[PDB]
C-alpha cells in the first residue's frame, strides 16, 4: 500500500489567516494527482472537499483551495472560520488498498 | 447467427471412450468459451466441463476430474469432448453450449446464452 | 464445493396462477446466479441472468430475486407455454457452473 | 524492492491508445510477488528464461499498463497483426520483457456499458514499435476534405470497447501490464537474490 | 449526501452484528458501496467495498476472514456482518459511497453506526 504520512499532528491558526495542510505519500512513482481530501467535524460523517488535487466538490466553498501533485500534496484553507473546526483526511485513490491519512486536527485560537 | 451443431447420437458399450463435437457456425469461435453440459434422460442437467479457445485452459468438474478431456480445433471452429471409460451411469443427452456470459456486442439477435441441441450417448 | 439445494422439485399450479421457485446455495455466491427453462425434448433456455435481469425476448412474467444465499424465482401468471422445468445456474468469473435439481410445473 | 504493488494494482488503467509508461530502477525485483494475481493471467515472456529471470537483470525495467478486451489480447506479442499491435500499441521483434495479462471484469465492467476505454480503429498507417499516439484527428479516407464533420468516408479515429458482464472471454476486459526490460551500458542495481 | 444506515449496538464479546446501509435514496451511475471503519479517536481505515449487480466483497489487509459484506434481495441496501466481536473492536463504522463510475473518492458517506463491544 501507500502510507499517507500527514503532518502535522494538530494546527492552532487563528481567523482568518491561512492555515498549510500537508499530506505526503510513500509512493515511489508517485499518486500523480489522485488524492482526495476529507473534512470531518466532530461527531459527524467525513465530506468530500477536493477530488483531484485541485479541483473541489459541489457545495464547497471557494477557501479551501487544494494544490500539489507527485508525492506531496497540499491544502490550503484561507479566511479559516470557527465552522471548520475539523479533522482533515486525505485518501489516495491510486493503489487499491486505499489508504486514509492520519488527521490534522485543526483547532481555532 | 451463431448455431451450434453436433455429431449425432451415439450407441456404445461399458469400457470404451466417446468423441464428441459441437461445430459452431460463425468466425467467432475464439471469443467464447463452450462448455459442455449432460443430461441423464429423467435427472436434471449436470456441468462437464469448459474449453477457453483464448488460452487454451480448462476446467473441470470435480465428478468428471481425469475422466473427460476437452480440446478444440479452431480452424474449423469445431470443440472436441472426449469422454473416456463409459458406463451405465454415464448415459446422458450431453448438451454443447455457450453458457451464459458468451453474448457479443456484434448481432444482439442471437442470446447471451447459446446452446446446442444434445447427443444422446447410449451404453 | 458449493452444491444448491433447489426446492420445490415437483409443484403444480392452474393457469393464471403464481409460481415460486426457490434455489438455495451453500455458502454466499452474490448476484452470480442464471435461471433456465427445460421444456421436454429440446435445449434449455435462458430466462433470468444475474437473478434479477430479464432476458430480450422473454415475456415480464418472469422475475428473479435474492443476492445472499436464498433465491427466488416468481412466474406471474402461469400460461399452457410454461409447463417445463426450472434450473438455477451458479456462474463464476472463472467459468464454472452449477446447476440444479430442477423445478417441474405442471398445469 | 520493486515497486510491484504500484503497477500491477493501480485504480487507473489508461485505454490501449495512450498506455501509460513507468520506469522502474533501483531494486531487487522480485518476480514471485505475483502469485496473488487473479487466478488465471497469462505470464508469458520472451528473449529471457522465465526460469532465470530472477537472477539476470537489467538496467531499467519499463511497465505498460492497458486495457483491451479478451479477443486481442493475442496480439501483445512481437510479429503481431491486428487492431492493437499495428494502430494502438506495437511490440518490437527484439523484445525483451515480459506481458501479463488478466481477466478484470470485477473492476472495469458495469451492466450499463463500461464505455470509458477507447481504441484507436483508423490511423491512415502502422505504428512503429514502442510508439503511441493520442492524435483525434478525423480519420481520412474519402476524397472530401470535410474534417469538421463526419462523413461517408470520414471517422473519428477512437472507437469505445463497451464492457458488458453479459458479454464473452473474448470481450471480457483483460487488463494487461507488459514489462519492457532493457539492458545498456550502465549498472543494472535491479536485479537480487 | 447522506445514506441511511443502522442504528447503534452494545453487543458482547463473542458475537455478531450486522450493519445495514439503504442507500436508496437517490439514483446513481456507479455500482460500488465501500466500507470505511474509524475508532472511536483514531483516523479512518478504508476495510473494503461490496460491488452493487454482482455482489463480490473486496476486503482490504487487516479487514479479511471476520468482515463479511453482503447485499440484501434489492440491489440497494448493503450489509456487512461483523463475526467474533472482540474486546479492542469498537468503532464507527462507515458506508461511503462513490458518485460516479470510475471515481474511487467517496462523495456520499453514510451517517455512521456505533458498535459498543463490552460487558
Amino acid at each position: 500500500e501507500v502510507v499517507m504520512t500527514q503532518s502535522p499532528a494538530s494546527l492552532s491558526v487563528s481567523p482568518g489567516e491561512r492555515a498549510t495542510l500537508s499530506c505526503r505519500a510513500r509512493a515511489s512513482l508517485g499518486i500523480s494527482t489522485d488524492l482526495a481530501w476529507y473534512q470531518q467535524r466532530p461527531g459527524q460523517a467525513p465530506r468530500l472537499l477536493i477530488y483531484g488535487a485541485s479541483t473541489r466538490a459541489t457545495g464547497i466553498p471557494a477557501r479551501f483551495s487544494g494544490s500539489g501533485s507527485g508525492t506531496e500534496f497540499t491544502l490550503t484553507i484561507s479566511s479559516l472560520q470557527s465552522e471548520d473546526s475539523a479533522v482533515y483526511y486525505c485518501q489516495q485513490y491510486s493503489n487499491w488498498p486505499l489508504t486514509f491519512g492520519g488527521g490534522t486536527k485543526v483547532e481555532i485560537k | 447467427q451463431v448455431q451450434l451443431v453436433q455429431s449425432g447420437a451415439e450407441v456404445k458399450k461399458p469400457g470404451s471412450s466417446v468423441k464428441v463435437s459441437c461445430k459452431a457456425s460463425g468466425g467467432t469461435f475464439r471469443s467464447h468459451v463452450i462448455s459442455w453440459v449432460r443430461q441423464a434422460p429423467g435427472q436434471g442437467l449436470e456441468w462437464m466441463g469448459g474449453f477457453i479457445p483464448l488460452f487454451g485452459t480448462t476446467i473441470y468438474a470435480q465428478a468428471f476430474q481425469g475422466r473427460v478431456m476437452i480440446s478444440a480445433d479452431e480452424s474449423t471452429s469445431t470443440a472436441y469432448m472426449e469422454l473416456s471409460s463409459l458406463r451405465s451411469e454415464d448415459t446422458a443427452v450431453y448438451f454443447c453450449a455457450r453458457l451464459f456470459p458468451n453474448g457479443d456486442p456484434n448481432s444482439p439477435e442471437d442470446g447471451f446464452d447459446i446452446w446446442g441441441q444434445g447427443t444422446l450417448v447410449t451404453v | 464445493d458449493i452444491q444448491m439445494t433447489q426446492s420445490p422439485s415437483s409443484l403444480s399450479a392452474s393457469v393464471g396462477d403464481r409460481v415460486t421457485i426457490t434455489c438455495q446455495a451453500s455458502q454466499d455466491i452474490g448476484n452470480y446466479l442464471n435461471w433456465y427453462q427445460q421444456k421436454p425434448g429440446k435445449a434449455p433456455k435462458l430466462l433470468i441472468y444475474d437473478a434479477s435481469h430479464l432476458e430480450t425476448g422473454v415475456p415480464s412474467r418472469f422475475s428473479g430475486s435474492g443476492s445472499g444465499t436464498d433465491f427466488t424465482f416468481t412466474i406471474s401468471s402461469l400460461q399452457p407455454e410454461d409447463i417445463a422445468t426450472y434450473y438455477c445456474q451458479r456462474y463464476d468469473d472463472l467459468p464454472s457452473y452449477t446447476f440444479g435439481q430442477g423445478t417441474k410445473v405442471e398445469i | 524492492l520493486c515497486p510491484f504493488d504500484e503497477v500491477f494494482n493501480a485504480t487507473r488503467f489508461a485505454s490501449v491508445y495512450a498506455w501509460n509508461r513507468k520506469r522502474i530502477s533501483n531494486c531487487v525485483a522480485d518476480y514471485s510477488v505475483l502469485y496473488n494475481l487473479a487466478p488465471f493471467f497469462t505470464f508469458k515472456c520472451y528473449g529471457v528464461s522465465p526460469t532465470k529471470l530472477n537472477d539476470l537483470c537489467f538496467t531499467n525495467v519499463y511497465a505498460d499498463s492497458f486495457v483491451i478486451r479478451g479477443d486481442e489480447v493475442r496480439q501483445i506479442a512481437p510479429g503481431q497483426t491486428g487492431n492493437i499491435a499495428d494502430y494502438n500499441y506495437k511490440l518490437p521483434d527484439d523484445f525483451t520483457g515480459c506481458v501479463i495479462a488478466w481477466n478484470s471484469n470485477k473492476l472495469d465492467s458495469k451492466v450499463s456499458g463500461n464505455y470509458n476505454y477507447l481504441y484507436r480503429l483508423f490511423r491512415k498507417s502502422n505504428l512503429k514499435p514502442f510508439e503511441r499516439d493520442i492524435s483525434t484527428e478525423i480519420y481520412q479516407a474519402g476524397n472530401k476534405p470535410c474534417n469538421g464533420v463526419a462523413g461517408f468516408n470520414c471517422y473519428f479515429p477512437l472507437r469505445s470497447y463497451s464492457f458488458r458482464p453479459t458479454y464473452g472471454v473474448g470481450h471480457q476486459p483483460y487488463r494487461v501490464v507488459v514489462l519492457s526490460f532493457e539492458l545498456l551500458h550502465a549498472p543494472a542495481t535491479v536485479c537480487g537474490k | 449526501v447522506q445514506l441511511a444506515q443502522s442504528g447503534s449496538e452494545l453487543r458482547k464479546p463473542g458475537a455478531s452484528v450486522k450493519v445495514s446501509c439503504d442507500t436508496s435514496g437517490h439514483s446513481f451511475t456507479s455500482n460500488a458501496i465501500h466500507w470505511v471503519r474509524q475508532a472511536p479517536g483514531q483516523g479512518l481505515e478504508w476495510m473494503g467495498w461490496i460491488n452493487t449487480d454482482t455482489g463480490t466483497p473486496t476486503y482490504a489487509q487487516g479487514f479479511t476472514g471476520r468482515f463479511v459484506f453482503s447485499l440484501d434481495t434489492s440491489a440497494r441496501t448493503a450489509y456487512l456482518q461483523i463475526s467474533s466481536l472482540k474486546a479492542d473492536d469498537t468503532a464507527v463504522f462507515y458506508c461511503a459511497r462513490e458518485r460516479d463510475y470510475s471515481d474511487y473518492f467517496f462523495d456520499y458517506w453514510g451517517q455512521g453506526t456505533l458498535v459498543t463491544v463490552s460487558s
